[PDB]
Parts: structure tokens; C-alpha cells; sequence
């Protein structure tokens, strides 16, 4: 009875995150729904929220590439987008010269949050190009009522 | 589903009142119905810039210093700290809250089709001789 | 009545970290204390310990940089400090030749534990000059029972 | 009563990854067990899987270098190995001409998932030589019934 | 203890049903002893390789394009997409599910005491005068 | 509040019993007032470094190879594993548990104005026509 | 030779027993084996900082009035008294447990390479027609 | 079965000379008892009878300074002070001018006496201001009967 | 049969305290061993414990010189250096001027202790290179069980 | 029967160190002789030999003043004078300018030593002219078989 | 318990003897109860100042010509020798049986409130204009 | 009363062996009568000046540095170091075994009556309107 969510990205569309549940290994359980992309929570109480992205390249770019991976939340209470979790990556340092080695940047978002009834919550990134498609269990976002 | 500006009370849920206002964190709920909520003004370094019934005050942002940012308006009660660049300084947005400041790049051998915007580079077209790369006009040969 | 903590890094004091509570997103709820910049647990059971450290630098020293984030336990079982989770970064690889651009990296730290009551816990850097105060949901800590 | 598994790698095998249960701020209580390297849960429900590991080098190797680190699940509804999380990182971008600076790289993952009775949970990585052995909460694996 | 092909039902341990087979996922459990399985073919982009009473199919993986991996066979209902490397070029697996496709060394000074594999690159030997090293031949001077 | 060297016991919190001295963890609790607690020695590649009664011994910890440290005391059950540099070498710490061993700095041009120390490296004084810099004597042209 | 943690008992050498522990001195032997050790707390002015067996505790220490040290902390009954500098002071070991308080030396026509440690004077680097000379920096003429 | 006894100045008397039992390395055993700051021994036979008295001193004073330790025997077969053991100290020969450097003078007594049974010996100073009370074994009394 | 020992210091290691025991008037008899520079008593009982350093000058430092000698017991009771006899000296008030007068100093300490077996006894000073080697009997340590 | 001998300076001889025996608190008993101003011991055993010397000074003299205090010991194996203990002192720094202030310097010997039938220990000093007689107790010398 | 003047026999204490009175010292005990004891008078530089049963006499002391003392009365053989200062001089006590002589203090531009005592130095009061300092009389500027 | 340069045995004293000679020590007792003693060689540091039977050698003296003195001859097993003065110095003994190097006292305004000696100053006579004075020839005026 305990809210759930699980979801995993989706990846047969490149160029944006979309979020799925009628896939293995990913639940949305016990009211929590998906819309427009968000989670919307069904209950006030606490909640872990968790996120994971995977960030893959081809060679370093000549200009500087940032990673930003936030874990935003629009509650009824403030009406406004707030940032639960924050983290930001710099893959590259340099520019590369010669053969183009990959590279790969996970980052990691968790923590425990007081949610009220109707709350939205958006795991958003600013670089939808870079996401990591290959295989499961990659990128993906949930929260769990606790 | 009472009227706009009105929120619910969390216990005995029949009876709401009015959100606390920008710059005013709930502290106490409604002594009643029809009586005034408990707002009270958020201390240093805290802020609210929307109607709420939060029980504390975001805590303000902090302009980035190894991103050439500067402190164009300090940390009120209402209203958040408010990051920009300083003059001939333009800002790239790496996400939607970060950006970084860049001097404006100025024409050589070529003219300013577009002067240097808040949040866009100067666009600088070239003449005969010289094609443009990096927003930069360099010699074809 | 499940004793709960999640305490965010103070943006307003430059060069060390101190946690906070009466802030928007932050709990200290059911027993949990907040004494000597340590986070003090009411009952003996299993509590999931999370943190997240940001990191940020302006150019690439000359010199190697390393960036270790623990979380550690002083219990009334052991009486000395017992690191219960840890992890190092290197930001940088080589020195800034131009124009120094920014580095950022996040750490992560999350696990379960089962702890006594009285027991003290700290989540230490070694740089705090580094630390990320830009906005919130960068650099926070944590402690749900469960 | 809640079945919940927080293992320590052993630090004396150099060269593999085995995980501990009689090391402090380890436990293994409520019917997980640790067989061939692996958490088997006792009972059908919602945990939360979470492990990080600690990649240490001395210098970057001429040739580049992949670290993989992977949670899969070998469970009695689909009998073959599945990838709940994965994360992939590329700690060095070139070769070190120079003294030999050493580098560290901390991969983290948590989820939650829906686990059968008798499902297999097994953290797995590509470089063993690599791991961090040197200080306690710098590799571990653990799971956490809900 | 049922025969191998079933599973335990997971409420009334009782009865026992046969597992769905490959493409097909769980859509409901066994409506009484005896009676087949709801068994539902997996949509696009979803898979099941094995038999199964899973909940879902599993998501088909994709070729890395920054490893010069190429789609050998596509996602169906009932194999994962196969990934793999085009002509005159060898995988390397950096972990058990990860592989970078690299073009096979050419012997140079040398010659090929075994010729390009799937899962193995050229074997070359020297001859007077110079030596192997990384799979090249380089001169000892 | 009972005298020290003693813990309460877990159930019944009315009789307290004395703790487990270094090199031995709690394996039972006191059967009854004025009894001895079970203690056991710990393991291999286990140790307690202080009075406790803790349920399992620490693990003790590994010399970095990568920081050049190395193993001046092994793994007891007391003590834990001492790390360091050796000869005309220094211990440069980035944290609290975490060190770097370095080359002591040989003076060039210049004269130790204190010697090596363990945490700390040779401090050198350069003479007229150099500068020092990174401990070391440069020219000041 | 029995496990750590443990003494042999004076008369009838086939029974051990546990030590006493920090701020803890033997006053009765173990009443038959397995029983707990009479362990009594110190009195005011003495202290065990170590596991032990001792009939009694040592004398904690006090700070010289005469070499500057101030009382950072209190004789306890398991910790030594703790006998310090104060501020801008740093101590001057003439034995191993023997230490007088100096002012930290001021750097004058100079710069502070290393900052005043606990137990280092303040490392000071003169400029050019300064020389130092007693950790003071002096005219060459 | 030998009357031994090796008191200890008290450290938390400052002003006077008070000799103490119940600490380490201080024994009184087989008859010899401490009375008004005294030892009386229990059998008349010979005993070895030492003493050492530390004296520091911040700076030179302007008066000159003697510093007096004598062991005295009361004895039941005289009852006047005889003075078994003398010696005189004098630490400073000019004033300080500057810095007071501080000054330290130890003076040991010993010898071998035959004592009656009910003789009161005593370790006595002149200036009790000057005691060294830092740490122990710097002023001790003693007497072992042989 | 009595456990004695009478070491004197050697006169061939300038710059270090070391004992020895095949000289003429030193004894090492009866259990009482001589083990890294420190006597072991081989039984439980009452110990006269002497000792006596001679510290030789050639002229006054300009800075201040203490010289200390201390008797210390590390036994199998505590496991810890505790100071048994102890005592300073400043042999230097001011700096001289012409000629350097040469100054010496003796220190005698001298007491008795119950001591175990196994307690090791060491006789530390503070500045081994003013010690006197010029002629025997000057200095020398010893212990005699009574 | 243990050989004991505790003999006082003579107060009456001025410029010269007699020792005596027929006065208070001084003992020659079982076989200890007092020839020739020396004590001649009657048997082969464990002797514990003492001494103590008082110098007295009346202001400081312009030349540098040495008092050496040296117990040798003449045996019947050896047949020549060997120090068994040494001692120097040097008690004047500097000459006295305006009044001379009196000066005290005490010395003491104490050892243990294994000493042959016949042998003669002779207490000896090097300026008897600044001995001191004013009180008992102050110079003595003393051997007790143990 | 024998009654005052009276000490018990060394041997067979069942017979107690009258004490020696001053200036002798016992040679020999009683030859049986009722009997004399055998005191002897002390010999030169020999001194007993009270009743006693001492094997022999105390040393008799000497004056100190360091401390400037005179030797008011010899050493006689029941009274100890005692020493003093001359005229116009005064005892300082260092300490209970060590005293040194010093000139009683002059009064210079003051009047004398108590004169030279034995053990007290001259007491000076002092004048508009001066003040006492060291029992010296010194102007105010 | 066995001769000269013989001494008794420790036990069964009615059998007398010779005494070792110089630069030996014995290690072992007469074997029987009329046997050789065991006397071994002393080894460096160690030395026997005269005939004995001593259990081990003298330590050997070493020169003070403090006190001028030079080492004349080295530390041998049969001669005790000898510690001397330079040229143009004497040696003053401060007692028997005790002495200070000075240089020898020049003469100025005066005569050498006697000449440096090994253990005498020198001796100078003055001459009419100066004196000697701490072996110094100084004017009257």
C-alpha cells in the first residue's frame, strides 16, 4: 500500500528524457502517477527521492560541456519549481587532439523529503543529447513513500 | 474547494484561510475561523518570492564567483538574489538556473550585424576574404 | 514518528560547513538533534545515512587537489571516531595552461546502519573552501530511521 | 524483523571483490544470506539496493580505461542475469607523460525494485585490480527490504 | 515441489501454472487449476528472452554509437537487439556486457600467424629486425 | 549512572557490567549481576583500538601503494595498521586519515634552516641571487 | 597464556581475569573465576589512562606556573591533566614531557613562511639586506 | 615483613609539604605509620632514610634565597628534634636584570640510621612556596628498614 | 641470590646513554636483565632504584639549558612509561662574555619501589651530548632488590 | 650482624676531613674498621655505599672554584685506587662584584658494589678548607652490607 | 607503664631504669633492677642537652663565620653551643635553625618606631617627602 | 699465607694460583693445583693496570675536551689512557684526578724565573714600579 515509483527512461526517442513504467524492473504503485513527465505523489508523508543519469560522449568538444542534473519539486503549497537536489559535472578538461576516446559521467541524486498531496516532482537535465540509452538500469528516477 | 488565495487548514479540514503573503513564513495555523494566520517575516539569508503556507523561508542563492558572476541585487525578504555579469559581459545558460559570464566578443574584420544581448553572444558577420567560426571571422586560406 | 533529518550546507558562512534546519526542505523531526555540527539519534535501530557534497573550482591548480568526503560515527559503543562511509575525488588531472574553466564534482555518500542511541554523526570534508553554496539541494545531509 | 544487508568488501584479497558480514557497521539480519558472493533475500517485496565503489590508479596507463560497475539480478521468475543498475566512467582522458599522480573515482548506485523470494543480487566490476581496500565505507553493497 | 515449465501461484500455494514463453509477459494469473496462462505479446521496444511470469518485458538494449557498435539484428519480441562491429574490425570487451569495435591491425613487417577474430584482434609476427609491440612491428633500432 | 568501566545492559536496564577491553568485541551479554562479560579476541584482519562493547571488531585498514606508503606495524587485534613513508621521506596530508608521501626537498643553492621532519618537509633558506619558491631556490633572473 | 584483556591472578597462577578499566584501579581480586574484578573509581587527584591492574592510581599532573602552560584540561579520573599555550604561543619540548610557552616570534622586515604551529616558532623569510638570525630577521651591516 | 614507606608530596596543596599513601609508586607497608605529617617506624633496627626536594623558581629575586631541607628524628629515647640529614642550596647568586629565566634545584638526602621503636621522623623545608608539584617522583620521602 | 644490577654508562658512544655490564664494578645478577638500554627485574618485590648523571659544560650556551634526568617504570600492571624519580637542573643563569669557564653538574635520584616481574626501569636524560665519559663512577644506574 | 658503618665529619679539625664514630646517630658495628681515615669492611658481600658533602662559601672567589667529592675504593685484588663514584661541581659562575652573599653546595654518592674482605673505600674531596661543620647531618659517608 | 624519669630494659622488659641525665650518656645498662645506670660524661666537641639513654652524646654545633655568627657560649657538655651576632646586629632567620647577621638598618630623613630587636631588623617610619622601601627611607620623586 | 704475586681460591681455600698479569682479566679459577689460571685478554675500552684476578678489565678514562686536555696516549689493555696538555700550556689540579689545560703566563714587564713546567705556571719576577698579581706583573700606580 506504501507509494511507489520506478521509472526508467525511455530509449527509442533520442533528444529527450522520457520517462516509462509498463517496462521490467519499474513500478508505479499505490496512487503515484505520471504526467507531463512528473511524478505526482498521492499523500502528504515522507519520501525518498532518488535519480540516477548517465552521460555518454564521443571525444571531448572543443567548447566547455557542463552536466546538470536536478531533482525539481512544484508543490501546492508554493506553486513555484524548487530544486529538492542539485548536482552539476564536467566531463571534459581539455580539448581532444587523434582517436576520440568515450567517455562516461554518472551522477547520483537522493534524499528524503516531506511531500504534500498533489506535489509534482520533475527530474530534469540540461544536456538531453548525452543521455545513455544502451542499457537498462542506467538512468532512471523514483520515489519511494516512507 | 474554497475560493483563490485560501488553503486548506491540515487538521479538522473543513475550515481554510487565507496564504501568508511574500516575505511571511506560516508559524502558527488558524486560531479559528475568519481570524488572521501567523506570518512572520523571514530572518537573514532566507526568503519567499510567492504566496505560501510553507512552515520555513527558501534559503536565498549566492552568485558564483568562478562563474564571473555578480551581485546585482541582494538578498531580500520577497525577492530572490538576483546573478548577473558586468558590463560588455553577456551570460550562456549551461541548464535553466546556470549560467556562465562571457565577454562579449567583438568584431575583427567584420560588422556587428546584432549588438551584444543579456543572454546572446555579438553576432558579427564577415566580409570577403574572411568566414565566420566560433563567432570569430577568420581568413578562409 | 519515525526520527528523521535532512539538514542543508549554510550558504552565508564561507570556508566551513554548517548544516541548518529551519530552512524549506529541511526536517529535524522525532528526537533527531543537531549539536556540534553533528547530527545525535534518539533510539537504537536502522537508519539510512545519505549525503551529498558538491565541489566547485575555478581553474586547475597548480598543485594536485583531492576532495574526500566522509561520513562518520562516534558512538557511546566505541567512544572514538569510526568512519562509516567515504569517498576521494581528483577534480583535476593537470594544471590550467588560457582561460581557467569552471570543475565541478559531486559525491555521493548512502547506506544503512545500525546505530545506539547517543550515537554522533559527522559528515566532514577536507576542503571547505571548495564548497558549493550557489543553491540549494547541492550540499546536504541525512539521516532517516527505518 | 525487516531484512536488510550492508557488506563491506575485504580488504586482504587483493586482485577480487568478496563481500563481509562479521565487520563492524556490517550486518546481514533477517534471513538475507551471502552465498557465492551473492545476497539472496528471504521474502517478495520492495528494496532498496544501493552500492559504491572506490577506483584508485597511480598514474594514467597508456591505454584507456573503462570502470563498470553493475547490481544484476538473478531471480527464479527469469533464470538469467539482469542489469538492475549500471553506471560506466572513463577516469583518465590521456596518458601520463612526469610523476604519476594518483586519481580516485567513487561510483554510486540506488534503487528500488520489486524482488521475488530467492532472487540473487550481485555487484559486479570489470577492473578488480582497481578497487579501494584502504579505509572501511569506501566499497560496499547493501540491501534494504521496505 | 510442481514439474520444471511452472511456477508456484503467488497467492493459494497450492495450484501450479506453466510459465509463459518467450515474447510473452504476465498479464494475469491462472483463473483456476488447470486453465491456461495470460500470456500477452511484449509491445515495441520490449523483449523477453527466456520463459518467464514476469510482471513486464524487459527493454531491448541499443548499439553505443560511440563504440562503433552497428545493429546486427533489431529489437523483436522475443530476442535482444544484437550489437556488433562491421567488416575488417574485432570487439573489445572492457566488461562482461561492454565492447568497443576497434579495425583489425594490419601486419606491417610481419607476418599474420592468425587471422582477425570476432572477439580477437590480428596476430602478427615479426621477422629479423623487428619486434612486436601494442600488435605492431617497430624496428629494435 | 553507573561508575565507569561499565555499560548498561540492553535488557533489564538495572545491572550494568564492565566493558570489553582492546582486542576483544561482545560476543554475549552478562549472564546476570556481578558475572564477567564474554569477550572473544578478534579475528584476523579485525581489531578494537579502545574499550567497547561493540558486537563486531573494525576492520583494519590497508597502506596506500598508490601514495607511496608503507607498512611500518601490521594488522593486530589491538592496534590498528600503522602506514608511513620511509627513508628521507615526508608525510603530506590532504585530510585527516589521508597522506601523500613525498621526497624530502634536497636543498639547491641554498641551507636547511630546519631538518625533515615526519609531517613536515626541509625547510630551505636560499642565499643572495635566489628566491625561494615551491621549497625550492630559483634565480631571481 | 591467556587471552588479551586478562590477567593472571597473583596467587593460585591457573585463573585470569579481566583488567580494570581507564579511570578504574584494582582494589580486590577476582572472588573465584568468572566473577567480575573489584574495580573502584579513583579518587580526586588521580587518574588511569590506561587498562590496568594497579593497586592504585596514578598522581595527574600540574601545570608549571614558571614556564607559561595554562590548564587546557582538568585531572579527570581516566585522563591526564592536559597543560597547554596560550594564544599566539607555542611550546618548546627541552624533554619528552618537560615543554616552556614562547610568544610566537613576529615577523619584522620579513614574511611568515609557515605559520605559528603548536610546537614550531613562526618560520620567518627575510628580504634582501635582512639575514635571519635566531628566527629574528637582522640588518647584514 | 620490612617496614617500608616512600610517600609523595601532595600536588594539590600549594603553600605546604603534605606527604601522602594511597597513590602509585607510594608504599606503606609492615608497621610504619604517617601521623601529623610524619613517619613513625614499628622496630627498632636500621633504616635507610631518604628524601628529595625540587625547588623552581620563575626568575631570580632581588633578596637573596636559601633553600633548607633537613630530615629530623623525634625519638623516644631524647624527645627533641635531632637533625639526622642537612643541606643547603642557594639558586640565585645575582638578580635578574630581562626575561626570568627560570631556575630549578633538586637536593637528595640519604643514609642509614638505627632507629628506636616510636621515633618520629620528618622532612622539612623552608620554603614551601618554591615546591615542585609538576609531576611525580620529583620530592619524595622515604625510610626501608634492613 | 638477590637480583642486582649496577651498569655504567660507555665512554666509546659519544652522543647517546648506553649501559653496560662486563666492566669492573658493575654487576647483572641474579634474573636482571640488560634488553634495548633498560633493566628487567626478573621477580615481584621491593627495588632500591639509584642512578646519577654528570652533565659537563665548556662555557654557557647563550640560550637557556635544562638537563633532565628521569628514572621511569613501564610495567605489565599498566603498559605505560610512568615516571618512578625525576629531576631538573639549569646549570647555565646568563651567557658568558672571555674565557669559558667549564661547568658540571651532578644529579642523584635514589628511592624504593614494589615492582613486578617483568617492569622494565629506563634512565632517560634530555641532553646525552653533555654527558661526563671521562672517568667511571660519574655516571651510572642501578637497582637492588631488598 | 650486618657489617654497618655511618661515620660524621670531625667539627673540631679545620682544614682536614676526619671521620668518627664514638658520636650520636654514627655506627661502626659487625667488623667495619676505621683505619687511617678510611673503612676497611670484614667480609665479601653487597655493600651499599653512601656519602654526602656540604661546601660553604663565603662570596664567590675570582678564580673558578671546583669541588670534586670521589668515593675509591684500594682492594686486595686490585692493590690500586679505583673511583667507584665521582662527582664535580662547580659553584661559582662569576666573581663577586658589593656584599658576598654566601653560597651552599651539597653532594651526594650512592651506589651498590660487591666488595672483597680487606678492601679500604676512602671518601675523598678536593678542598677540604670549604667543608661544612656547622651542623650534623651535613658531610657523612656510610657502608651497609646487604 | 613505668612512671616519668624511667626507660624500659632493651632486654627482659620487665625492669625499667632512671634515664641519664644531661651531660651523660649511657655506657652501660642496669646490672638489675633498683641499681644505677652507668652514665658516662660526654667527651670533647660532645654535648646530650636533655635527660636521654643515648649510646653517645650529640655533636655539639659551630657557629658559621660565612653568616657572620660569634660564639656567645662554647660547647659545653650539657648545653649546646650557641651562636649569635655582635653589636648592632641583627638575626634573620632563613630558616628554624639557620640565621644570618645583618647591620641593623640606620634611619636616614626618619625617626625609629621600634629599635633593633635579637631577630627583628630596626623599624623607620618616614617624613612628608619620603617613604619606606626595603626598611629604607627614599624620596617619593 | 701463600707468597707474593699468588692469591687464595674463592673455594676449597687451601689451594693459592698466580695472579693474572697486566692486560688480562680472568674469566675461569685454577683448575687443581699447579695449574695455569685462565686469564683472557681485555678487550677495547677495557684495561688492568697492575696484577690481578679482577672478573673484568677497567674502563679506560677518556680525555676531557671541555678542560683542554689532549690524548697523549691511546686507551691500550695493560695502560690507562694518559690525557695531557699542548704546547706552551700546564695543567692546574683541581684534584687528583682532575685537571685543567691553561696557557702558560707570559711574562711582561719581567723576568722568567723558573719556566713553564709540566704541572707549574710560569714563574715571573717583576721589576722596580710593578708587582705581581695572579701571576701578572702590573704597575703600582
Amino acid at each position: 500500500d506504501k507509494p511507489v515509483a520506478h521509472v526508467v527512461a525511455n530509449p527509442q526517442a533520442e533528444g529527450q528524457l522520457q520517462w516509462l513504467n509498463r517496462r521490467a524492473n519499474a513500478l508505479l504503485a499505490n496512487g503515484v502517477e505520471l504526467r507531463d513527465n512528473q511524478l505526482v505523489v498521492p499523500s502528504e508523508g515522507l519520501y525518498l527521492i532518488y535519480s540516477q543519469v548517465l552521460f555518454k560522449g564521443q571525444g571531448c568538444p572543443s567548447t566547455h560541456v557542463l552536466l546538470t542534473h536536478t531533482i525539481s519539486r512544484i508543490a501546492v503549497s508554493y506553486q513555484t519549481k524548487v530544486n529538492l537536489l542539485s548536482a552539476i559535472k564536467s566531463p571534459c578538461q581539455r580539448e581532444t587532439p587523434a582517436e576520440a576516446k568515450p567517455w562516461y559521467e554518472p551522477i547520483y541524486l537522493g534524499g528524503v523529503f516531506q511531500l504534500e498531496k498533489g506535489d509534482r516532482l520533475s527530474a530534469e537535465i540540461n544536456r538531453p543529447d548525452y543521455l545513455d540509452f544502451a542499457e537498462s538500469g542506467q538512468v532512471y528516477f523514483g520515489i519511494i513513500a516512507l | 474547494v474554497c475560493p483563490q488565495g485560501k488553503y486548506i487548514h491540515p487538521q479538522n479540514n473543513s475550515i481554510c484561510c487565507t496564504k501568508c503573503h511574500k516575505g511571511t513564513y506560516l508559524y502558527n495555523d488558524c486560531p479559528g475561523p475568519g481570524q488572521d494566520t501567523d506570518c512572520r517575516e523571514c530572518e537573514s539569508g532566507s526568503f519567499t518570492a510567492s504566496e505560501n503556507h510553507l512552515r520555513h523561508c527558501l534559503s536565498c542563492s549566492k552568485c558564483r564567483k568562478e562563474m564571473g558572476q555578480v551581485e546585482i541585487s541582494s538578498c531580500t525578504v520577497d525577492r530572490d538574489t538576483v546573478c548577473g555579469c558586468r558590463k560588455n559581459q553577456y551570460r550562456h545558460y549551461w541548464s535553466e538556473n546556470l549560467f556562465q559570464c562571457f565577454n562579449c566578443s567583438l568584431c575583427l574584420n567584420g560588422t556587428v550585424h546584432l549588438s551584444c544581448q543579456e543572454k546572446q553572444n555579438t553576432v558579427c558577420t564577415c566580409h570577403a576574404g574572411f568566414f565566420l567560426r566560433e563567432n570569430e571571422c577568420v581568413s578562409c586560406s
